[PDB]
């Protein structure tokens, strides 16, 4: 699961 | 704007487009987590309705709350920028009373 720091497409 | 032991997140999901069963559980783990590098927290709420995906918070200090502020505000979470913003004491606490007496910190659900 990776939701923090994670930038649009 | 004055600093405070609360605040509110915005961005952080929409309600409409989430459909997993424990969605929001997931959401107060992920700002549960996070908040421990700071501080942590002692009453969170997830707000399933609003459109905007808030996420009221409450830390156990002023200190703890303006560090993990400054923390998460700006922060890209699922591709979106997340804001964080100061909530007066009283407006909190109108929202939320059982927060008042809340001391416990919070730990997530899951591992």
């Amino acid at each position: 699961r990776k939701y923090w720091d994670v930038p649009p497409p | 704007p004055l600093a405070t032991q609360c605040f509110q997140l915005s961005n952080m999901f929409n309600p409409q487009t989430e459909e997993e069963v424990g969605w929001d559980t997931e959401i107060k783990d992920d700002v549960i987590e996070e908040c421990n590098k700071h501080g942590g927290v002692i009453h969170i709420y997830v707000d399933k309705y609003s459109a905007q995906g808030n996420v009221y918070v409450k830390c156990p200090s002023i200190a703890a709350a303006i560090a993990a502020v400054n923390a998460l505000h700006g922060r890209w979470f699922a591709g979106k920028m997340i804001t964080a913003a100061y909530v007066p004491l009283p407006t909190y606490h109108n929202l939320f009373p059982d927060s008042m007496t809340a001391t416990q910190l919070l730990v997530p659900s899951r591992r």
